[PDB]
């Protein structure tokens, strides 16, 4: 097993980002517990503090064309959903896979992702999610 | 790795 890294789902954006650092910790009086963690790739400016149950966990890892069969409907993944404002890793499950014929250079399967924060679907390839250790 | 976000 690798040494644990981590991502932070973003207040302002929703979407999951890599974690550089955690510099500290704080307990609200209503008990709720945050860290404040680094964005990598950013500066101070940028940090956080969240919450470590819904908004901390263990990075989502891009799969290889090798194992793309290991990813099933229903999963959890990290999808890199392309806007004209905005590209960002969000949180989806996947409604449905059509699989196709590869080899393991490139996966051309299309995967149907149902988007956790407004519902909204898009179609995607496998070099746009991630998937859930 | 993976895509490299860009913020709204
Ligand atoms: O899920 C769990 C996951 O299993 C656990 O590893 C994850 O740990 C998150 C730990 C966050 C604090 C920790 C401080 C030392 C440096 C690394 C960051 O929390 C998730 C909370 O939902
Ligand atoms: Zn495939």
């Amino acid at each position: 097993s690798a040494d644990l890294a981590f991502e932070a789902k973003s207040a302002r954006d929703y979407a999951w980002y890599d974690v550089s650092s955690f510099l500290t910790y704080r307990v609200l009086r209503t008990g709720e517990l945050e860290v404040r963690v680094r964005f990598s790739g950013f500066d101070n400016r940028h940090d956080e503090w969240v919450n470590v149950k819904t908004s901390v966990r263990e990075r989502s890892i891009p799969v290889e064309p090798s194992e793309c069969g290991r990813v099933n409907v229903g999963d959890l993944l990290l999808c890199f959903q392309e806007r004209e404002d905005q590209a960002l890793y969000c949180d989806g499950h996947v409604l449905n896979i059509k699989r196709g014929i590869h080899d393991h250079a490139r996966c051309n399967c299309v995967f149907l992702v149902r988007y956790e924060l407004d519902n909204t679907e898009e179609s995607l390839g496998l070099e746009r999610i991630c998937r859930r250790p | 790795t993976k895509q490299t976000a860009r913020k709204s």
